[PDB]
């Protein structure tokens, strides 16, 4: 318990972790509350702004790369708008040097190195960030990445402050696959937002951003004069 | 005690640390397999995380790569930089066929892919490698051969070998038959009975043999050869 | 199966009377002294001799020290050993928090141990005035030994509310401090 | 140059710090000239110039009086004239101080913001002409900031002299009494002696100095001030 | 502590350069910012020194290009870089397409010069300006997290300016309303008397489009009212 | 939530009495010891023996002593305490506030040990002269315990007023360091 | 408020004090203290015991003692005092002059400690010397409690001469402290 092994990407530990990107993330567990369903055609995203004073307005959370890939960060930003560029950058370049879509798959092999040549070198560091790509091809997906490089093609998941009131609310849910309703599947989503919103408190008066994403639709935004009638108004 | 930081600096017994710590990793991440069979090779993955996520797809956490048509990857380890030796795995059976239009052979593969593991365990600036990998094939005429490359070079040809939680428990169930006997078919439920001895009953690994006369390729199980798994025995 | 049934009730009935006593038992102690001892109170109102007439008086106030200072060791004892249980497996690395459990092991173990000495201080009350009595009965006519008992009790009747101010000021200082840093206390390592 | 937990610098700091253990110069700007004044000081009965350190010329309607570290001046001034020149090619118009004073500022800021550069142990005051027929005194640090004062000064004690140039600076005065004004500011200096200042007057677009006996009569005037 | 390294993480998640380089924008002199329905109105806080340091010399508010304005604050001598580069990557923008630079489009790059993958940049700017969809208020910070501010306030005084404008706003404001309240923050943190030389405010109207700089004669026209 | 909030209203409490301290029960009390040990004075008219004839002189001069200890001790109690409780939850990095913190509570236990001191320190007066003078009534030609009573009278005479100087001189340097770093003090993560 | 005027006219005052003694308090006693022991002395000259005549000698030669002990304590106390009140405010770098300080507050206050420890060490010799001339009272014959009171005024004669040394020698590595480091301690 020296901790010498802290200081450095290149040192790695006795135990075998390496502590440089171990902190890294830990990042993203500071960062506000966002969750993706993946119904049977639709795949949503429910990203929570972070308002940080009275006056200001709430900072953005949910992007856009294409009309049917859209990621939501959770992290900090300055790693956030450059790896959002260079995915941008490496999806315009396919609809310009071919003229089909981008395969998701193929595209995250492009942001996971991103990631893993940016941490063995020491004089750079790790991207302190976890994304959430949300994309439809032809089966809709929820990938994610780590400032590790790793990769979970997964179905419903969470990244934030109480990230984890959120996880036992979709670990519970399994229900979201058979019955898509897309009316309703933003219902689940919003309510994974409020079981997991600061300790019981409102906060979702036109501030909780959402996306969805499915077989006819491209990166709609939800209007904030849509998400208040009865989206955010069920129970 | 202060010659353990850098990668460049020894110790004065003679060994070398930050190439030996990385040991202690790969056999903490989720492990493999990979052994002989009379008809080919059949590899192996334990993705022992599922309690901490639960939420991933049934098929979606693949780790069984590979360079073309008959060479099966696999990793232990870091998933980050185990994918970076693979494009150098792929880069490496590219140049290999402008040059000479030829499948590349594995004993010229794995040399070439130890060359890179290993360079990167002497620049001070950069860091080594952590991950373990399995190289294999299965020709006509000549019976399989898995390579053992682990970091710091050391390519050894082995012929059943695991790399993870537990490479010193399935040693000791591997021994139990030659496997130069009974064919892939029926090696699967032997491998199958070693996994839940040493961890309950889902889904989570993903094996892919490279030969059941199925043009001598590689190809995943199936689902209908994954079913008939003997529970109890 | 008798021992693992009983040790994993001990450690359950620690933990709730660790999150007791910082609930209820010392709080009400905080209140319960700062009434004693009242920080608003104006210079000089609370660290004086004017109430000050064996020494009977000294020895009922000794009396109420002991019950306060007994109280504190069993409350403090159970609640040091739960952080104690809450340390991770050791690491290396990333135990900011279990530097942050150790710094709060010192802070209590300090509080435990000088409160722990009173004991030892109060003999020494008695056996010191005692010898300084039977010089008193040798020589009646040197006035300055009879100063000395004199001073002595007030020496004595301050450090006794200089205790009671420290009583005072290390509840309040440790609760807050486990209060600020109770993330870390709990889940040092998450 | 790495930032310290206050927000503070260090090697900007330290430098800053330099320029202090240097001989004194002061500028005083008027209607249509400038008069600048250096004090420096040398060893006798050798050092046979006087080495020309300060009153460095850079064009032709261009005057700098550097302090601080006299061997990394030379550096930033070859880097001026460097770029002094560079502008008259590429606008085909002498260089105006505006554009000099906002060059030798970047180039002090370009090293404490690089990796691996030790920044400029100098701080000088340009005195030159604008566009049209303007004088500004700029001045120079060695972090990077420059302001166009009227009257300023740098070196060894750089406040007591500054604070007697808020005493007494009118809005235009005269030739000779713009030069009695600077060379009132002997009293930093020890001995007052004329072989200590080097005053020199920048005037219409044509730079020129003043002798060793016109000083000795303006020197003298200040030992019937001095009772 | 773990500031040797420029960019390491801790063992809570964040950085350390980057944490302690935003202690370093609350030394500067003080600003503020007010957005309306119509305009934007940019109040600084001129913190000269003496008569020697020469008026409209020195100034706080520089402009980006002819619609957009904005303040500054920290270690001034590293904030004429990005603004510098601002100044460039605006009309680089103004000659590859033809509209004026949104100020979202802007500030993202802005911030995206504080890249150590150099030391980071100690300023915080506070850029404002009415490109198009209405006028917009930005505060850009030395870590690149940006924010859309519809009346901020940077500075030393940052502290007890933030929660005066949430006690004056209003969202129905007019400019007559926001060059008092640009104004009468300023009179309370504060160290002298606002004078006619001690605030160097700019306003960009949302008519014209082009911002305009408030000269001496027209602040007597909004600090004669004081209410 | 009774005792939620009378804790509540414990914090808000020490606080007004820390800021009424500053701004003048302590700058009261300088000016006070001050006209006590001027200055200005030359050298060796202050720390003599002149005016110095049981000791009934010397109890007066340590009565008044015991007051200004007395109320030294309460006052510097709950301003050390004050600060003690505004110490933020330990973190990694960006405390140099903290650091002045930690620097100026060594400081102010520094005064309040050194203060807490003297109640034994009379005492120990006390009883060095009273050993000595039994040898003297037992041993009334040997010259040297004659002239041993007389010194330690009079060591303690110039020990007192170094004691009341550094009083003075205590308080003024705690005073002027407390001044200067007050904008850490309060608010030392920002 | 009117607190607040007397404070800044007291911060005034103990500044005139300081100066005064670096140009005349101070320097004067180092020329006091060297009229007594000549640094041109020839060896044992000076620590000897020719002049040595209870001791009525040593009771008058402590009394300078305390006079030159007194003089020195509140010198530099006022000194000590004077520094503390010019450290800067704490910051994060350019603190080079509060070490400098630093050195000054730890040599001012070792000698003050070891001066003010002389008025606990006299009473230290009377109360020994007068316990073992009780017992040569009663125990008349052991030669050596005798040889042991001579040899003690034979040494308490050598320490009080060094002492006064010690006085001298600290007065003027103090002052000469002070004088080359005078412009990092005002400013």
């Amino acid at each position: 318990y020296r901790n010498l092994y802290d200081t450095d990407n290149i040192i790695y530990s006795p135990e075998g972790r390496l502590y440089q990107v171990e902190y890294a993330s830990e990042a993203i567990k500071q960062g506000t509350c966002a969750v993706a369903i993946k119904s049977k055609d639709y795949v949503v995203v429910s990203g929570l702004k972070k308002c940080i004073s009275k006056l200001s307005f709430p900072q953005e959370k949910i992007f856009k790369i294409d009309d049917y890939i859209g990621i939501s960060m959770s992290g900090i930003t300055s790693d956030a708008k450059v790896l959002t560029k260079f995915m941008q950058n490496e999806c315009l370049s396919h609809k310009f040097l071919y003229n089909e879509n981008i395969n998701i798959e193929s595209l995250v092999r492009s942001v996971a190195d991103k990631y893993q040549k940016n941490t063995q070198k020491s004089s750079k560091r790790a991207f302190g960030v976890g994304l959430m790509i949300a994309a439809y091809h032809n089966e809709p997906c929820i990938f994610e990445t780590r400032p590790n490089g790793s990769y979970f093609e997964y179905d419903a998941l969470s990244f934030g402050a109480r990230s984890h009131a959120s996880k036992t609310y979709l670990e519970k849910n399994l229900h979201l696959f058979e019955e898509c309703s897309l009316e309703e599947l933003i219902l689940h989503c919003l309510k994974a937002l409020k079981c997991s919103l600061s300790s019981e408190s409102e906060l979702t008066i036109s501030n909780t951003a959402l996306a969805v994403v499915g077989k006819n639709h491209p990166w709609q935004e939800i209007s904030s004069l849509q998400l208040e009638e009865y989206l955010s108004k069920v129970k | 005690a202060g010659y353990d930081l850098s990668v460049s600096t020894f110790s004065p017994d003679g060994r070398l640390y930050q190439v030996e710590y990385i040991y202690k990793s790969i056999n903490n991440n989720n492990t493999a397999l990979c052994l002989e069979c009379k008809d080919g090779i059949i590899c192996c993955c334990i993705n022992s995380n599922m309690d901490k996520n639960k939420m991933i797809k049934k098929n979606s956490y693949n780790r069984i790569y590979h360079v073309n048509n008959n060479i099966i990857i696999t990793y232990s380890g870091f998933d980050g930089d185990a994918r970076n030796i693979i494009d150098r795995a792929r880069s490496e059976a590219n140049t290999y066929y402008y040059n000479f239009h030829t499948n590349i052979p594995l004993h010229i593969l794995v040399n070439r892919i130890s060359l890179y593991i290993h360079a990167y365990t002497l620049y001070w600036h950069m860091r080594p490698f952590a991950a373990s990998i399995i190289i294999s094939s299965f020709n006509e005429k000549d019976k399989g051969d898995i390579y053992c490359i682990e970091p710091n070079g050391a390519c050894y040809k082995y012929s059943g070998i695991v790399i993870g939680k537990n490479k010193e428990m399935f040693k000791t169930e591997i021994e139990k038959k030659d496997y130069k006997d009974i064919n892939v078919r029926d090696a699967i439920e032997d491998i199958y009975k070693f996994i839940l001895t040493s961890n309950n009953l889902q889904n989570l690994v993903n094996f892919s043999w490279i030969c059941k006369e199925s043009s001598y390729e590689f190809q995943n199980i199936h689902e209908e050869i994954l079913t008939p798994a003997l529970n109890k025995a | 199966q008798k021992i693992k049934e009983e040790y994993n009730k001990f450690k359950y009935d620690i933990t709730k009377q660790a999150i007791e006593s910082l609930r209820e038992r010392i709080p009400k102690r905080i209140i319960f002294f700062n009434n004693l001892v009242n920080v608003n109170s104006e210079p000089g109102s609370i660290l004086n001799v004017n109430d000050l007439d064996s020494h009977k008086q000294i020895y009922l106030e000794l009396e109420k020290i002991k019950t306060y200072a007994s109280e504190l060791i069993e409350i403090i004892g159970n609640i040091k050993l739960w952080i104690q249980l809450n340390v991770p497996r050791i690491e290396d690395g990333n135990n900011f928090g279990v530097g942050i459990q150790e710094e709060a092991i010192q802070e209590l173990a300090r509080v435990e141990e000088s409160a722990f000495n009173l004991y030892d201080a109060i003999v020494k009350y008695y056996m010191e005035r005692a010898k300084i009595s039977t010089k008193v009965l040798k020589y009646p006519n040197v006035s300055d030994y009879q100063e000395a008992v004199r001073e002595l009790d007030e020496k004595e009747w301050i450090h006794i509310k200089i205790t009671i101010v420290d009583m005072r000021n290390n509840y309040i200082m440790l609760y807050d401090l486990l209060y600020k840093n109770w993330e870390k206390v709990v889940k040092p390592k998450n | 140059t790495v930032f310290s937990p206050d927000g503070h610098l260090l090697q900007v700091e330290h430098a800053l710090e330099a320029v202090k253990k240097g001989g004194c110069a002061v500028a005083i700007k008027s209607s249509n000239f400038a008069v600048l004044a250096v004090e420096k000081k040398n060893i006798p009965k050798l050092q046979n110039p006087k080495t020309t350190e300060k009153l460095i010329k850079l064009d032709e309607h261009n005057c700098l009086a550097f302090a601080g570290l006299n061997a990394d001046a030379r550096v930033l001034v070859n880097k001026t004239r460097l770029e002094c020149q560079r502008y008259y090619l590429n606008m085909d118009e002498p260089a105006p101080v505006d554009y000099i004073a906002k060059y030798v500022a970047k180039v002090q800021q370009k090293f404490t913001h690089r990796g691996g550069v030790r920044p400029f142990g100098i701080a000088t005051l340009i005195a030159g002409f604008k566009n049209n027929k303007e004088i500004c005194i700029y001045q120079t640090e060695p972090s990077g900031i420059y302001a166009a004062w009227k009257a300023q000064a740098i070196g060894k004690n750089a406040k007591i002299v500054q604070e007697f140039l808020e005493k007494n600076y009118q809005e235009n005065m005269e030739q000779k009494d713009c030069i009695f004004l600077a060379l009132k500011a002997i009293f930093e200096v020890v001995e007052l002696s004329s072989k200590n200042v080097e005053v020199a007057l920048l005037t219409e677009k044509d730079l020129t100095f003043i002798e060793e006996q016109e000083i000795n009569s303006m020197v003298e005037l200040i030992d019937q001030e001095r009772t | 502590e773990y500031d040797r390294g420029v960019n390491t993480f801790s063992p809570e998640g964040r950085l350390f350069q980057v944490e302690y380089a935003l202690g370093a924008i609350k030394l500067g002199s003080t600003a503020v910012g007010i957005c309306v329905n119509d305009g934007v109105i940019l109040a600084s806080e001129r913190r000269i020194s003496s008569t020697l340091i020469e008026k409209d010399s020195v100034e706080k508010l520089l402009s980006i290009d002819d619609h957009i304005g904005c303040a500054m604050s920290g270690l001034m001598a590293d904030a004429r870089t990005l603004i510098d580069y601002a100044r460039v990557e605006c009309n680089h923008y103004k000659f590859i397409y033809n509209e004026n630079i949104n100020i979202k489009s802007c500030v993202e790059l802005i911030s995206e010069l504080a890249l150590d993958f150099s030391r980071p940049f100690g300023v915080a700017l506070l850029i404002g300006g009415v490109d198009k969809n209405g006028p917009c208020l930005w505060y850009t910070e030395p870590s690149g997290t940006n924010t859309r501010f519809s009346a901020a306030s940077i500075g030393s005084a940052q502290e007890g300016a933030e929660l005066l404008l949430q006690e004056n706003y209003k969202k129905d404001m007019t400019f007559e309303q926001a060059e008092i309240l640009a104004l009468t923050v300023l009179r309370q943190v504060m160290e002298d008397k606002l004078s006619t030389s001690n605030v160097e405010i700019c306003a960009i109207k949302k008519s014209d489009q082009t911002f305009y700089k408030y000269n001496t004669d027209d602040i007597s026209r909004i600090i004669d009212v004081l209410p």
